[PDB]
């Protein structure tokens, strides 16, 4: 996505929630609640990619395995894209598919009500659209509970 | 096989936009494909509803979307605007107006109404 | 008069969707376009 | 692209059940997807022809 | 408008069915 779509100001996606999927507006990070958990659960050996010479200048160099690797010419390079930038791309994807669905891409993003987006997806599965409207409250609850 | 010898329906295959057709061309050590795709253009915002309330029953688009301008409701296919009158043959009918959230009031046209008599 | 400039990356451009629950955007025209893709098939064979 | 930007019709793609929609979430060194699917339930049998 | 269109009567049984 080259169009970074902002998280919609309107949360009225029928009866659906998605607040744990969408970026947290109160967090400096652009991660959603679930994303913040994913980041907290995967453990990285270290972070920030900067160690100054003076920081390992002592017995400590033998305890810090990464510094020990640096002293033998082995280094680690930073990624070009940051965690924040990735969160911005996932944010755009979520904003796009939550408000335009299929039509957020393959051209300009064209808005559509959420319930309709799912009605078309159901027709795609082979389920009449009437099921969604009849059970719209049920479906939203099943989704919200699944999340 | 899927872009030249068939029409891929995969959304991100055969380039960007909707796939229509393609033509291969050879190159040293490889293949270059020419992918012909369709990109929708000049969209406008129309008011919409999941159903039309007629006699208390709910009428749902047989295909397309039920949309409106300042005075009329009409049905159009979703990927290219072509407004048509909503008729009883352009819609599925079920349930009622108290089931569908967002249903609107619009008389649905019956094509056999004159009864030829 | 010229120099190496450091700057942050853009991510394309900023956009948004109105998302009215009462409105749908519908195309009224289209463009058929042709784009290309280049894919390697073979290596120089050696011995 | 196939699960988020569009609706995949491949039977075993985007998780199990019939694909309805999905939402990507990032993770260190990768992507984690939330795949929302539809699964029919509570079948009853009827006579057919 | 249609390029390649041909002349052929299209059948409609409604009046015979009505009377
Ligand atoms: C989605 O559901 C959550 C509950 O899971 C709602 O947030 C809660 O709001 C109450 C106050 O009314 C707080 O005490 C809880 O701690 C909140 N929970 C969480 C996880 O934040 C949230 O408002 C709902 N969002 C939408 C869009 O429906
Ligand atoms: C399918 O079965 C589910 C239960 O397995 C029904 O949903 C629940 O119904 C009870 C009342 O009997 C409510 O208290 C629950 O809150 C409902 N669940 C949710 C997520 O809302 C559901 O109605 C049945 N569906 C059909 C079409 O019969
Ligand atoms: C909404 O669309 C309808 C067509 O579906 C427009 O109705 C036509 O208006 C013209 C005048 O500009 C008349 O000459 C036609 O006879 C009308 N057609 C029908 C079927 O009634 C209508 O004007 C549009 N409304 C708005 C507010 O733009
Ligand atoms: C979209 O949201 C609007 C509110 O922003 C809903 O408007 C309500 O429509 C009912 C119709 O019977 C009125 O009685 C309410 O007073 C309206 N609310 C407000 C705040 O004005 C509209 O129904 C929603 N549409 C869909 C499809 O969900
Ligand atoms: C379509 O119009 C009818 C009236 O001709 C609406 O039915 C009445 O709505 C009022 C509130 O505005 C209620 O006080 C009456 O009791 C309703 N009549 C009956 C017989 O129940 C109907 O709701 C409108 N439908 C839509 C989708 O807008
Ligand atoms: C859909 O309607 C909106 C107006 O509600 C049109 O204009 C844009 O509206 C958004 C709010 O959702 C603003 O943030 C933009 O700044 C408005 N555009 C401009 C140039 O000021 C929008 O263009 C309409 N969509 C279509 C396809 O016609
Ligand atoms: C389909 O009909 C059968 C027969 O009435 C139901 O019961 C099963 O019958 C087969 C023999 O044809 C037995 O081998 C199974 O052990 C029976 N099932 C049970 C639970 O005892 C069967 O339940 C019906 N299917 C549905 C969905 O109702
Ligand atoms: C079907 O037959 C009619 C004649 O009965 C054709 O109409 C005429 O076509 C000639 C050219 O061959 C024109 O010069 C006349 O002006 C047309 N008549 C009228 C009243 O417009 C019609 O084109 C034929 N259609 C097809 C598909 O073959």
């Amino acid at each position: 996505v080259k169009q970074i779509y902002k998280t919609p100001p309107i949360k009225d996606f029928g009866g659906f929630n998605f607040s744990q999927i969408l970026p947290d507006p109160s967090k400096p990070s652009k991660r959603s609640f679930i994303e913040d958990l994913l980041f907290n659960k995967v453990t990285l050996a270290d972070a920030g990619f900067i160690k100054q010479y003076g920081d390992c200048l002592g017995d400590i160099a033998a305890r810090d395995l990464i510094c020990a690797q640096k002293f033998n010419g082995l280094t680690v390079l930073p990624p070009l894209l940051t965690d924040e930038m990735i969160a911005q791309y996932t944010s755009a994807l979520l904003a796009g598919t939550i408000t335009s669905g299929w039509t957020f891409g393959a051209g300009a993003a064209l808005q559509i009500p959420f319930a309709m987006q799912m009605a078309y997806r159901f027709n795609g599965i082979g389920v009449t659209q009437n099921v969604l409207y009849e059970n719209q409250k049920l479906i939203a609850n099943q989704f919200n509970s699944a999340i | 096989s899927e872009c030249v010898l068939g029409q891929s329906k995969r959304v991100d295959f055969c380039g960007k936009g909707y796939h229509l057709m393609s033509f291969p061309q050879s190159a040293p050590h490889g293949v270059v494909f020419l992918h012909v795709t369709y990109v929708p253009a000049q969209e406008k915002n129309f008011t919409t509803a999941p159903a039309i309330c007629h006699d208390g029953k709910a009428h749902f688009p047989r295909e397309g979307v039920f949309v409106s301008n300042g005075t009329h409701w009409f049905v159009t296919q979703r990927n290219f605007y072509e407004p048509q009158i909503i008729t009883t043959d352009n819609t599925f009918v079920s349930g009622n107006c108290d089931v569908v959230i967002g249903i609107v009031n619009n008389t649905v046209y019956d094509p056999l109404q004159p009864e030829l008599d | 008069s010229q120099s190496i400039i450091a700057y942050t990356m853009s991510l394309g451009a900023e956009n948004s969707v109105a998302y009215s629950n009462n409105s749908i955007a519908i195309p009224t025209n289209f463009t058929i376009s042709v784009t290309t893709e280049i894919l390697p098939v073979s290596m120089t064979k050696t011995s």
